[PDB]
């Protein structure tokens, strides 16, 4: 997410037991890094 | 601080134009 020029980062690594789909269990991701790089964000893509 | 001493010439070199944007 973008706040107030800070564009901040949280995740999770879990083990599952499923292919197709996200478990329908709970956890909570946890803050990686917040950048205070105030660049305009309207988009995105994924690099493979 | 003014930098009359330091920035001046002129100093056409210095230009100008949300929160902590850096829109070059």
């Amino acid at each position: 997410k973008n706040i107030d020029g800070y564009f901040k980062i949280y995740s999770k690594h879990t083990p599952i037991n499923l292919v197709r789909d996200l478990p329908q269990g709970f956890s909570a991701l946890e803050p990686l890094v917040d950048l205070p790089i105030g660049i305009n964000i309207t988009r995105f893509q994924t690099l493979l | 601080w003014n930098s009359n001493n330091l920035d001046s010439k002129g100093n056409y070199n210095y230009l100008y134009r949300k929160p902590f944007e850096r829109d070059i």
